[PDB]
């Protein structure tokens, strides 16, 4: 099989060509790394809002 | 031949009806139906002798 573009209104036909499409075949990262932490020091609600922000 | 070539737009219509009065009018000939009676009253006006009308 071979992906058309655009101007043939992005069809995918049978047939060859050279611009062969591949993929690693390996898992990958698929999400937000781990979230460490974050350490904030005690203190009234808003203070506390202060500190975050 | 094209992007999406067929299935193309097509023209609807609805609500499809309406009695219109618009004011202006003709009259036709007409006919005259037959006559017929209603409440009558008859009577008698009468004098005397001597009264002068």
């Amino acid at each position: 099989w071979v992906i058309m573009g655009p101007g043939y209104n992005g069809e995918i036909k049978p047939g060859t060509a050279s611009n062969t499409w591949c993929y690693p075949t390996n898992p990958v990262t698929g999400e937000i790394p781990t979230l460490s932490a974050l350490d904030i020091p005690d203190g009234d609600e808003v203070d506390v809002q202060w500190r975050l922000v | 031949d094209g992007y999406r070539c067929g299935d193309k737009t097509a023209i609807k219509v609805s609500n499809f009806a309406y009695n219109l009065d618009p004011d202006s009018f003709k009259h036709g000939d007409v006919t005259q139906s037959d006559r017929q009676l209603v409440k009558t009253v008859v009577g008698w006006a009468v004098n005397d002798s001597d009264t002068p009308q």
